[PDB]
């Protein structure tokens, strides 16, 4: 008959919105969020939302920006108690190196000495220490790298850099939606959606050109990008298998220290015991060979058949983006990935045991590529061994060719937000709106 | 454009004898150490059929009697034994570059 | 029928769960405090709006404001049995402010006056 | 089993226009490159057009002999390929074929449709 306005409250309707999510962790000193975080839900509840086709868009996901800002802020807070090395910027005369040497790139290791300050304002002390070539620039007389651009802070020796899984949880009135659909490319409608109070834990792993210790694709290698036609964009590749990599530093370095001023001390590399050798990483050849074949097959689906796919090392740019960054034992390594990407594919096999890559060590680093800031890592005593799994790749189109039967890819990197996206693409945040109206016929007495 | 020369314009071959057809690209088909010449067979009333790819690899369903040869700018097709079933036009193709080009369409017949 | 499990169901079926939904509506220190404060202000504003409508004591209520036939060209039983609340909210999204204003203006303004006369007697 | 079916052929007056079509079957069109060639006893085989996939921005290429008078396009949602032509010349008379590049890194016309006659006068 006559339809009337009715009011309902508690109606299950939501709208897209951004809100701050709060971190939680199962985790004693560490640079990571564990100090800011609260205890986790050990078994987060998941409720499937049936008959829901909610759209996801990882490229517009603001959770990425929140994660990035929190990680940087935490990194900085961990350094505020730590020792400043301003007195360290000195003449640094160097005398080459003497030992039982199998060496490295020639001149990679340097023996240097200087006048360092002491506990009393009235006195100075003569010291010597070893430096890597990357740490020192010639003015013989030398200058510590970046003394002419920034202050250098020593990382605290007692604080771990080991990744800690971080969970993110919604505030009341908000919910986190998760896409369960297999082989999702990160955009468009998701066929299967569920609601969780919190995300699965995400580790703050930092690496370049290759993604380490991330999640694996459930069935097949997944290739995604913001704009497949734009050569500028990075292409993220998620593997459905791990590839194990064995990295080591054989040199048996020793550690010595000097008290500087009343409140602080400086740590430096001492004499090296035994033969001096190049740092390196071992990747299984058979495993890598299979892995590339899986990636190539998926590339062909996107770029079509009848294409010759070639891989190559980066053509240029700084060490920070042209090599693979690691953090193992607190030492920072830069490894040359050439030989992993050195191939051409035609017949679903290459046209042509293990692969060993050379690595370099640098003590002066800038993790977020910020201008005017730098950190000095302390030396780690003894031999380092580190084994990890490669879980994905960052590739860019180099040739971009449409005028030929060929295409060439090279490793990408330098933008950390793309690492965060490899885990966060699954999630979306929405706001709950409980109020609504309907026509149902009814009346109310006055 | 790359000019693909093919000869003879035609040849008659007696049964059981070897046929030979040659092609001379103005620029080599080779790339990545691999030849890019294709060979096709055609009969009236039908579309062309691929017999050889990469100047040496027989296609699916292709009998042993057909073989490719050569490298650089000098390639040839050798058919043996010749049979009536092999009477056809034959074409070379250069797949290395756009535009793709075709050969002379040499006629092979029984003598 | 867990939290928001109702969203997949048709509008009529969803009414079974309104209580379930209601239960879930309610440097670093700044982020924590601002999130909590904003959640509270939003919560209170919805209750204030119901209080203006006179429906603050109920999850479900009826009003005496007539439905405009132009707001949606659908049958009543069609809406309740053939649609989800997510779909329904989109179809009338252009008219929500109009309906809210009518509830406040066209009905509750009159009832308060009649009640004053009855109470006066 | 891969099949290609040509259509839209026939006699057209010179200076006129027509559209040829090819129906893909047995394979995913969206995952594959497509090509057109033509034949005449006067000339033998001649390549005329190629069309690329989405990462390639659907770029197209034409032989100089047909460029600017011919256009190639595809509809991935219908599994079809079209060849549009205009400003037709008697020189364009011949048999047109829908083709597929086949073997990888060894681009070759592994598959052909039956083709269709086009006559210009
Ligand atoms: C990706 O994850 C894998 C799996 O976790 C990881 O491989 C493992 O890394 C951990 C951490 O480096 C290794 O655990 C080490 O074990 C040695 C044993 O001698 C400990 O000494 C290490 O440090 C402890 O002891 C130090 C003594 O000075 C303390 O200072 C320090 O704070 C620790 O208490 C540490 O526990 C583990 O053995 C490997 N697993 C292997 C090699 O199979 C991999 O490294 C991760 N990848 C990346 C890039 O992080
Ligand atoms: C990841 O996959 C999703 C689908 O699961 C992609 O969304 C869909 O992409 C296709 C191809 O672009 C869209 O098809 C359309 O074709 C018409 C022409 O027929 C064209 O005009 C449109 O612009 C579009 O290309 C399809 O509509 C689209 N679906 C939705 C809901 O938008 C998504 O693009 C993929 N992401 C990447 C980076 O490839
Ligand atoms: C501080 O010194 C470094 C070198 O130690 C300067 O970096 C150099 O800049 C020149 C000019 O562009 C390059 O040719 C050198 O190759 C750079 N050296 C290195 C190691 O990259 C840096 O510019 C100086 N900073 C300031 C503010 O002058
Ligand atoms: C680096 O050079 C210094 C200076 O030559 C070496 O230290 C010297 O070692 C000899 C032998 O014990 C002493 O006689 C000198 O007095 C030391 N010089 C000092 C303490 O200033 C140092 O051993 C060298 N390091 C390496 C790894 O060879
Ligand atoms: C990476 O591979 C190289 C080459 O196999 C390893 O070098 C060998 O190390 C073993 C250690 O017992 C020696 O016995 C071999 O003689 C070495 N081979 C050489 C020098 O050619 C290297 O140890 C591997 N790295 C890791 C971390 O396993
Ligand atoms: C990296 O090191 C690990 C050991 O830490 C290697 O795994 C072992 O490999 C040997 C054979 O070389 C097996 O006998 C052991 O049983 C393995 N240990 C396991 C499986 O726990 C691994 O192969 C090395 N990776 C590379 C690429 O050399
Ligand atoms: C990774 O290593 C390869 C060599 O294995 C480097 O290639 C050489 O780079 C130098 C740079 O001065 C060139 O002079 C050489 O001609 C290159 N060799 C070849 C064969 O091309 C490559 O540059 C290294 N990558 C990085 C980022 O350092
Ligand atoms: C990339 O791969 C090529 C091919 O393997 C490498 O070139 C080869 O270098 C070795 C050195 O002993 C020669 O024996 C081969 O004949 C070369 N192959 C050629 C020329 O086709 C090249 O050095 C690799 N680049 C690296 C490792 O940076
Ligand atoms: C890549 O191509 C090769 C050559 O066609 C494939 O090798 C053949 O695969 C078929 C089907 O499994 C087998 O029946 C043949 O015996 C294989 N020939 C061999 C092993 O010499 C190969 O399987 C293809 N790879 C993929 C992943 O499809
Ligand atoms: C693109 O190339 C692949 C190569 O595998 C084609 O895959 C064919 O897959 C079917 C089974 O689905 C096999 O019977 C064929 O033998 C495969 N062909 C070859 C040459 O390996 C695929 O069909 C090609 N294009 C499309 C659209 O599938
Ligand atoms: C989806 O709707 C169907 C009726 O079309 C209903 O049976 C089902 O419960 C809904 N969602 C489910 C079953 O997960
Ligand atoms: C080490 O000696 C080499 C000899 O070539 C020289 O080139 C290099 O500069 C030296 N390294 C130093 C002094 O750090
Ligand atoms: C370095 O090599 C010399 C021989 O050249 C040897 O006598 C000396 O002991 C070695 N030093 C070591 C192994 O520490
Ligand atoms: C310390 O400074 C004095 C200044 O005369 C210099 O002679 C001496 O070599 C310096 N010691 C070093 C650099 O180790
Ligand atoms: C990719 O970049 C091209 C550049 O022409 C643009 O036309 C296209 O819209 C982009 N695709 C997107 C943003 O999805
Ligand atoms: C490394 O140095 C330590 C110092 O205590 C020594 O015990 C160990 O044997 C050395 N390792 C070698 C020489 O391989
Ligand atoms: C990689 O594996 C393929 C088989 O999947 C093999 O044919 C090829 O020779 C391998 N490449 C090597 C061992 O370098
Ligand atoms: C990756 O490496 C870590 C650390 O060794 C290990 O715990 C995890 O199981 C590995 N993932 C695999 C092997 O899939
Ligand atoms: C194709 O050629 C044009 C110039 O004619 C060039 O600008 C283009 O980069 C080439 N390929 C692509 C993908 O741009
Ligand atoms: C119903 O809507 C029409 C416009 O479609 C409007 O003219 C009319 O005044 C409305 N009736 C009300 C608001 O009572
Ligand atoms: C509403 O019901 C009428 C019959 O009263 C029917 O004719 C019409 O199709 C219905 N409208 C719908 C289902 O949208
Ligand atoms: C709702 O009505 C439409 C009318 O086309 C029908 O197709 C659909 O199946 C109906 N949904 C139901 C009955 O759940
Ligand atoms: C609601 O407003 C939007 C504005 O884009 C319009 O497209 C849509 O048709 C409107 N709905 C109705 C029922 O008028």
């Amino acid at each position: 008959e006559n339809l009337w306005v009715t009011v309902y409250y508690g109606v299950p309707v939501w709208k897209d919105a951004e809100t701050t999510l709060f971190c939680a962790s199962d985790a004693k000193h560490n640079v990571w969020a564990t100090h800011a975080c609260v205890p986790t839900d050990p078994n987060p509840q998941e409720i499937h939302l049936e008959n829901v086709t909610e759209e996801f868009n990882m490229w517009k996901n603001n959770m990425v920006e929140q994660m990035h800002e929190d990680i940087i802020s935490l990194w900085d807070q961990s350094l505020k108690p730590c020792v400043k090395l301003t007195p360290l910027c000195v003449t640094l005369q160097c005398t080459n190196v003497t030992n039982n040497i199998t060496d490295d790139m020639r001149g990679e290791l340097k023996n240097c000495s200087f006048n360092m300050t002491t506990e009393l304002r009235d006195k100075k002390q003569k010291v010597y220490s070893l430096f890597y070539r990357l740490d020192v620039v010639q003015i013989k007389e030398y200058r510590l790298i970046n003394c002419n651009t920034s202050a250098i802070t020593q990382a605290c020796p007692k604080v771990s850099f080991e990744p800690i899984p971080i969970h993110y949880c919604a505030p009341a009135g908000f919910a986190i939606l998760k896409c369960k659909d297999k082989k999702f490319n990160g955009t468009g409608p998701c066929p299967s959606v569920s609601t969780v109070q919190c995300t699965h834990g995400i580790k703050p792993v930092v690496s370049t050109q290759l993604l380490l210790n991330g999640s694996l694709a459930e069935e097949e290698v997944i290739i995604r990008s913001e704009n497949i036609t734009n050569n500028a964009k990075n292409i993220l590749v998620q593997l459905n298998t791990p590839v194990q990599i064995n990295c080591t530093r054989p040199n048996n370095n020793t550690v010595k220290s000097i008290r500087i001023g009343p409140g602080q001390a400086f740590y430096y590399t001492g004499d090296i015991i035994g033969d001096i050798r190049q740092a390196h990483c071992n990747v299984s050849k058979a495993t890598w060979n299979e892995t590339l074949g899986k990636v190539v097959k998926q590339l062909r689906k996107h770029f079509g058949n009848n294409t010759i796919i070639r891989f190559a090392q980066s053509s240029g740019g700084d060490l920070e983006v042209t090599t693979h960054s690691f953090n193992c034992g607190g030492e920072f390594f830069y490894c040359n990935t050439s030989g992993l990407f050195n191939s051409t594919w035609i017949s679903n096999t290459s046209v042509q045991d293990s692969i060993t890559l050379p690595c370099r060590i640098k003590q002066i680093i800038n993790m977020w590529q910020r201008i005017g800031q730098a950190m000095y890592a302390p030396p780690i005593q003894g031999v380092i061994r580190c084994v990890s799994n490669i879980t994905g790749l960052i590739l860019t189109r180099d040739g971009g060719s449409t005028n030929s039967t060929t295409e060439t890819f090279r490793p990408g990197g330098g933008d950390m937000r793309d690492n965060w996206r490899s885990e966060l693409y699954k999630y979306k945040v929405v706001k709950i709106e409980p109020l609504g109206v309907a026509p149902t016929r009814c009346k109310r007495r006055v | 454009d790359i000019v693909l020369t093919q000869s003879p314009a035609s040849l008659a071959v007696s049964p059981g004898q070897r046929a030979t057809i040659s092609c001379r690209p103005s620029e080599s088909v080779d790339n990545y150490g691999i030849s890019f010449m294709n060979w096709f067979q055609q009969k009236p009333g039908q579309p062309p059929k691929l017999l050889i790819y990469a100047a040496s690899n027989r296609g699916s369903g292709v009998p042993a009697r057909f073989t490719g040869s050569g490298s650089g700018t000098d390639f040839s097709l050798n058919i043996h034994p010749m049979e009536e079933d092999d009477i056809a036009m034959y074409f070379c193709q250069q797949s290395k570059e756009v535009p793709y080009t075709f050969g002379g369409g040499t006629k092979l017949e029984i003598k | 029928l867990g939290f928001l499990g109702a969203a997949g169901s048709t509008m009529g079926a969803a009414s079974m769960t309104l209580t379930v939904q209601a239960r879930n509506l309610l440097h670093w220190g700044i982020k924590q405090l601002q999130a909590r404060v904003l959640a509270v202000e939003h919560y209170l504003r919805d209750q204030q709006l119901l209080g203006i409508w006179g429906c603050s004591g109920k999850l479900i209520c009826c009003t005496n404001v007539p439905w405009n036939s132009s707001w949606s060209n659908r049958n009543l039983s069609e809406i309740w049995d053939n649609m989800t609340w997510l779909q329904w909210d989109k179809e009338i999204s252009n008219y929500t402010q109009i309906i809210y204003g009518l509830l406040e203006e066209s009905q509750n303004q009159q009832e308060k006056n009649e009640q004053d006369l009855l109470a006066l007697d | 089993e891969v099949k290609l079916e040509e259509s839209g052929g026939g006699l057209v007056q010179a200076g006129g226009s027509m559209k040829l079509s090819c129906v893909a079957s047995g394979f995913s069109l969206s995952n594959y490159w497509m090509n057109w060639v033509r034949q005449s006893p006067e000339k033998g085989l001649e390549w005329v057009a190629e069309i690329r996939l989405k990462p390639q921005n659907y770029a197209t290429h034409y032989a100089e002999s047909v460029k600017g008078r011919f256009s190639i396009s595809r509809d991935d949602s219908r599994s079809t390929v079209y060849l549009q032509m205009n400003n037709l010349r008697a020189e364009d008379t011949g048999i047109y074929y829908c083709t597929r590049p086949g073997y990888y890194g060894h681009y070759a016309m592994d598959y052909w449709g039956q083709g269709t006659s086009v006559t210009v006068s």
